[PDB]
């Protein structure tokens, strides 16, 4: 009865419509195991949440470049980062290694074992790492402001947002990179040549994507 | 037992006449939704409201000043001589604060009708509202309301619906040729055969763009004519 | 049965006007969950009360001091405590008076007594209206001054990022802005100096320098989400 990727087509059997940005669409049946579907949800989710942030941020600066403020674009910044702030590239990517094995892995470890990081075995702390659902932390350091804890059909449909935006963001994050390897310039450079003539600046005409024109 | 668009058609299940100028005519079934139905018959209104404006004052305007073009009327250096040169952006302000608030006014009577009746500020002051989209009251000072109000609402959607096909003729005609409606008749008139659409269709006269004060504004014509 | 932000709607539940001010707009549900809303609302003071007196301070100053420019106070003032003098002055009395305001909002009550004299003691109150001392003279009804209160500090609060985006669009104070304004009111609004269409967008420029030089540093000094101004 729910919308479907593909209308007319029944959803698959393994998708019950309770997961939010749920359309049936599996046809690799690639989640029909239930544990490799939870594994799968958490992986759509943090793939979707590190894509948002890369896409606002390169949308961000490309503005600011753009207008002239003066930053770089998204495949020329970490260039211009390590040589302009004096930075070690090897320190950088081991700190970040640290910390991001250190939050990875007590992520890893509470979907193995659910709960398990709220013994207070971390500094003492208890509730802030119980979690809420698979995928869903919660609590007061995830969820400060408790958007999660009022109103709980308010908290389905920001669900259904976040994946969609997610979804949306891992697509646009795709582009940039096909853009950039088709046109070699910036998301803003490419958006502001199609306005200037959408008939005749687009994919069909970039000398690439269609090798055959 | 209204006449319907077409001779032998059917009227869709859900268009029984209770809605002035009801001729079964729904093609796309885009009315079969109850919710959606009500949502659309106030963009009709409000088109047809705005379309009937248009028309009088394109045709009132080439006729107390047939010098200037209706097409660009809108720039401000073809502005009477009180506004001449008038800073767009301050003009703009006026237009979206002012329409910012009759639109939510108007649009919050859609979502709970009832409900935005009564003056904000002077408490007492308040209109009938019988339909929603028509207000009544100080909207009709004439009191024409009071009286056959079906079959007024029947003219008022007839006239509406003409009116907003004539406007798009003018739209047209004028990307066509370059002239306006009365204009365009007048040239029809004098070489009929040699002047009509079999020979302008193919010609937009609208440039590519303009600039209204430093600012670049893009313009097109609504098929792709040969410039 | 109260007036409503935006008449004709209906409040979301959370929203039931028990607190001053309330004319239920809550779109995002900020204030669903009861423990958020708590410190939420200390926070709406706070910042309405600070607020308030920026702004009237910021007109007083331009009034009795109209050569200095309030947005470059910062540098032009000139005292003998000097800069960090005066920093650290005021560090620890605002952590002295803030973590007794942070300790009545976690456990209330329990900062009401005056540490040094041991006769004198805040009346019970609830939180974010310490009455007693800081309460000498109440004009009126309580319920009415508070929704003054609220009503005037979230005007204040609007009014001071009115003061910051028009500084660093126009690089003049409140009044001198104002006047700006009334000598061509067509051509002065935001709309009058800035626009963006399909093509081209025109932003005002930034009329704040980059950096300031201050007693041998440079401090940055860059106007707010300037990348993102119409
Ligand atoms: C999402 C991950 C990610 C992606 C897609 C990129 C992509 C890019 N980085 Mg970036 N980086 C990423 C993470 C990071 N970068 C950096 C630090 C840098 C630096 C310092 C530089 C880049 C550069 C580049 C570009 C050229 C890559 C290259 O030399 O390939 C060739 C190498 C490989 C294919 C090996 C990859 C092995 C895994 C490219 C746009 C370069 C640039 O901008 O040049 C103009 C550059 O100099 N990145 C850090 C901080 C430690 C990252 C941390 O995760
Ligand atoms: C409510 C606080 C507050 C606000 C809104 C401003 C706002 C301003 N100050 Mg002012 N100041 C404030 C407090 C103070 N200022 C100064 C001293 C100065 C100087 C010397 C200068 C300014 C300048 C400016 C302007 C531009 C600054 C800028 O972009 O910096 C960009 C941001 C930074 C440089 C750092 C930001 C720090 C961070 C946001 C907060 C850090 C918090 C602390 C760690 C907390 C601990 C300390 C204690 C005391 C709370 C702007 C109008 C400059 C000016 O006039 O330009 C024309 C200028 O030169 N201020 C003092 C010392 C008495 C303050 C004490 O509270
Ligand atoms: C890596 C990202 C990722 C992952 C792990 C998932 C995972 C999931 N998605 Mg999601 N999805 C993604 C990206 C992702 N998605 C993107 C970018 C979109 C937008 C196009 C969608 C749109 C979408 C819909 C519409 C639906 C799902 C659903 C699902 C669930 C069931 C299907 C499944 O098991 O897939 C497992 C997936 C993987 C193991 C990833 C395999 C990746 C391979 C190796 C490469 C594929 C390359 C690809 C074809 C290139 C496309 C190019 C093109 C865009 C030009 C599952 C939780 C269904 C659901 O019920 O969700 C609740 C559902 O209805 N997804
Ligand atoms: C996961 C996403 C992601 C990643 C990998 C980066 C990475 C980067 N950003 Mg970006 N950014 C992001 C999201 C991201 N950003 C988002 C969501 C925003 C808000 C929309 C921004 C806004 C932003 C700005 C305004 C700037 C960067 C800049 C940078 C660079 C330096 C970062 C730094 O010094 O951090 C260290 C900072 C902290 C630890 C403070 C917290 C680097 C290439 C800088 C740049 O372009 O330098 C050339 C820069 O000025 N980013
Ligand atoms: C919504 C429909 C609409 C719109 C957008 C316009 C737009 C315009 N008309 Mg037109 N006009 C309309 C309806 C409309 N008219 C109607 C219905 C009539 C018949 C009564 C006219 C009769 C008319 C004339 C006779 C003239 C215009 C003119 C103008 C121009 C503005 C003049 C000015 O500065 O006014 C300033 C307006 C005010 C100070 C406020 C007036 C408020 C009252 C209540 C109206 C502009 C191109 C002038 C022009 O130069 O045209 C080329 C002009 O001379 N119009
Ligand atoms: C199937 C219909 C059809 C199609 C696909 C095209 C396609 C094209 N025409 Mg042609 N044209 C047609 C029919 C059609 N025409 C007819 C019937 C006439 C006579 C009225 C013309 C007269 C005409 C001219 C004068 C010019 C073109 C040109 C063009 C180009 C588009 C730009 C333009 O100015 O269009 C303008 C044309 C139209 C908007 C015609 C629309 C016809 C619709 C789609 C079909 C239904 C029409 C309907 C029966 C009413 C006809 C009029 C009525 C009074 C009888 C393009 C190659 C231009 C070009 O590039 O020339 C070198 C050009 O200058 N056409
Ligand atoms: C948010 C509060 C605030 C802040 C941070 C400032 C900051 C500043 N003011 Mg402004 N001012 C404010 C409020 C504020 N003012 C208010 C409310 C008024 C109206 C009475 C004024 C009236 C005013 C004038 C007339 C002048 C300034 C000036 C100054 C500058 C120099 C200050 C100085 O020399 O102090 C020196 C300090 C003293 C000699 C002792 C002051 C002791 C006071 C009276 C105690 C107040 C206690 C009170 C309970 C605090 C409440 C704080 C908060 C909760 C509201 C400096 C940038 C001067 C300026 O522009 O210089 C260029 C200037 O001439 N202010
Ligand atoms: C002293 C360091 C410094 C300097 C000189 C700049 C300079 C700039 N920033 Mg950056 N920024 C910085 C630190 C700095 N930033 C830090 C620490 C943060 C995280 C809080 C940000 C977050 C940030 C954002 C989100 C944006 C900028 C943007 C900008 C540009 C316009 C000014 C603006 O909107 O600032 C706003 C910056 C602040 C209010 C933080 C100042 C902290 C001291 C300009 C190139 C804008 C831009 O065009 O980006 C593409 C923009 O939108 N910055
Ligand atoms: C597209 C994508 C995944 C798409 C997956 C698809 C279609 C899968 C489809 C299916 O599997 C299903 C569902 C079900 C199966 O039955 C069938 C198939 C068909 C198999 C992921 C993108 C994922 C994209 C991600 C995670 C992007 C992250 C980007 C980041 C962090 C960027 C960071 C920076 O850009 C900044 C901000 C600033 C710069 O200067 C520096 C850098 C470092 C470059
Ligand atoms: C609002 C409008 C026009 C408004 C014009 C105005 C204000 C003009 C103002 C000015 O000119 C002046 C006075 C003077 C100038 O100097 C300046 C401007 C500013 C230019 C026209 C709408 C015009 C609207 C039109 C033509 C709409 C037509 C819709 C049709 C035919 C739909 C048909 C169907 O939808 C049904 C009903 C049922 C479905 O099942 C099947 C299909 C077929 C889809």
């Amino acid at each position: 009865v729910r919308p479907v990727w593909f209308p007319g087509n029944p959803p698959p059997a393994h998708l019950d419509g309770s997961l939010a940005g749920d359309y049936g669409f599996d046809p690799l049946f690639l989640g029909q195991e239930p544990q490799t579907l939870k594994w799968y949800v958490q992986a759509e989710l943090v793939h979707g949440r590190f894509a948002m942030l890369g896409a606002a941020g390169i949308i961000l600066t490309s503005i600011g470049a753009k207008v002239g403020l003066g930053f770089p674009e998204w495949y020329d910044a970490g260039k211009v980062v390590v040589e302009k702030n004096n930075i070690d590239f090897p320190t950088l990517m081991v700190i970040q290694f640290y910390l991001m094995g250190w939050a990875e892995t007590k992520r890893w470890y509470d979907f193995k074992n659910p709960g398990s990081q709220a013994d207070g075995s971390f500094l003492g702390f208890t509730e802030e790492f119980k979690g809420l659902e698979n995928g869903y932390p919660g609590g007061r350091f995830f969820d400060p402001m408790g958007l999660s804890r009022g109103d709980a059909a308010k908290y389905q449909e920001y669900k259904q947002k976040e994946v969609k935006n997610g979804r949306l963001a891992m697509i646009a994050c795709l582009g940039f990179a096909a853009q950039y390897a088709a046109t070699g310039k910036g998301p803003l450079d490419n958006l502001a040549d199609h306005l200037a003539d959408p008939n005749h600046v687009n994919f069909a005409t970039n000398g690439v994507s269609i090798p055959i024109a | 037992d209204r006449k319907l668009w077409a001779p032998g058609v059917v009227a869709p299940e859900y268009l029984k006449g209770d809605l002035a100028g009801d001729y079964g005519w729904d093609p796309l079934g885009l009315g079969a939704d109850p919710t959606a139905l009500k949502w659309y018959r106030q963009s009709e209104l409000q088109h047809a409201r705005w379309a009937m404006l248009g028309v009088a004052g394109v045709l009132v305007q080439e006729i107390v000043k047939p010098d200037v073009y209706f097409y660009e009327a809108g720039l401000p250096q073809n502005l009477p001589e009180p506004f001449t040169n008038i800073n767009m952006g301050g003009l703009l302000a006026w237009e979206f604060i002012l329409m910012h608030w009759v639109e939510v006014r108007r649009w919050q009577d859609y979502k709970n009708f009832g409900s935005v009746n009564e003056d904000p500020i002077f408490k007492g002051n308040k209109v009938p509202n019988p339909e929603m989209g028509y207000p009544g009251g100080i909207f009709d000072p004439f009191g024409f309301s009071k009286g056959n109000l079906k079959e007024l609402q029947t003219k008022e959607i007839k006239n509406g619906r003409l009116a907003m096909i004539a406007y798009m003729a003018f739209i047209l005609q004028a990307q066509a040729t370059g002239k306006g409606p009365l204009a365009a008749l007048s040239a029809h008139l004098s070489n009929p055969f040699g002047n009509n659409i079999l020979k302008n269709i193919g010609t937009c006269t609208v440039p590519h763009s303009v600039d209204v004060q430093g600012l670049t504004i893009p313009l097109t014509c609504l098929w792709p004519g040969s410039q | 049965s109260r007036p409503l932000w935006l008449p004709g709607s209906t409040p979301p539940a959370h929203l039931k006007g028990d607190l001053p001010g309330d004319f239920g707009f809550d779109p995002l549900g900020l204030g669903a969950n009861a423990e958020s809303l708590k410190w939420f609302k200390e926070s709406e003071l706070v910042h309405s009360r600070w607020a308030m007196a920026a702004v009237a301070g910021i007109l007083v100053q331009e009034i009795v001091r109209p050569d200095v420019f309030w947005y470059n106070a910062g540098k032009e003032v000139e005292s003998p405590l000097g800069p960090l003098g005066l920093l650290a002055v005021e560090f620890f009395l605002m952590h002295w008076v803030e973590v007794r305001r942070w300790q009545d909002l976690r456990k209330p009550g329990s900062v009401d007594q005056d540490p040094i004299f041991s006769q004198y003691k805040l009346p019970p109150h609830e939180v974010g209206y310490p009455g007693g001392v800081f309460a000498p003279f109440i004009p009126g009804d309580l319920a009415e001054l508070k929704v003054k209160e609220i009503k005037n500090g979230r005007l204040a609060m609007l009014a001071f990022v009115g003061f910051v985006m028009a500084a660093q669009v126009t690089g003049k104070g409140p009044i001198a802005a104002l006047q700006e304004h009334l000598a061509d009111p067509w051509g002065t609004t935001i709309f009058s100096k800035a626009a963006v269409v399909p093509g081209q967008a025109v932003a005002p420029p930034c009329k704040i320098p980059a950096s300031v030089s201050y007693k041998g540093i440079e401090i940055p000094t860059p106007c707010f989400l300037q990348g993102l101004w119409p």
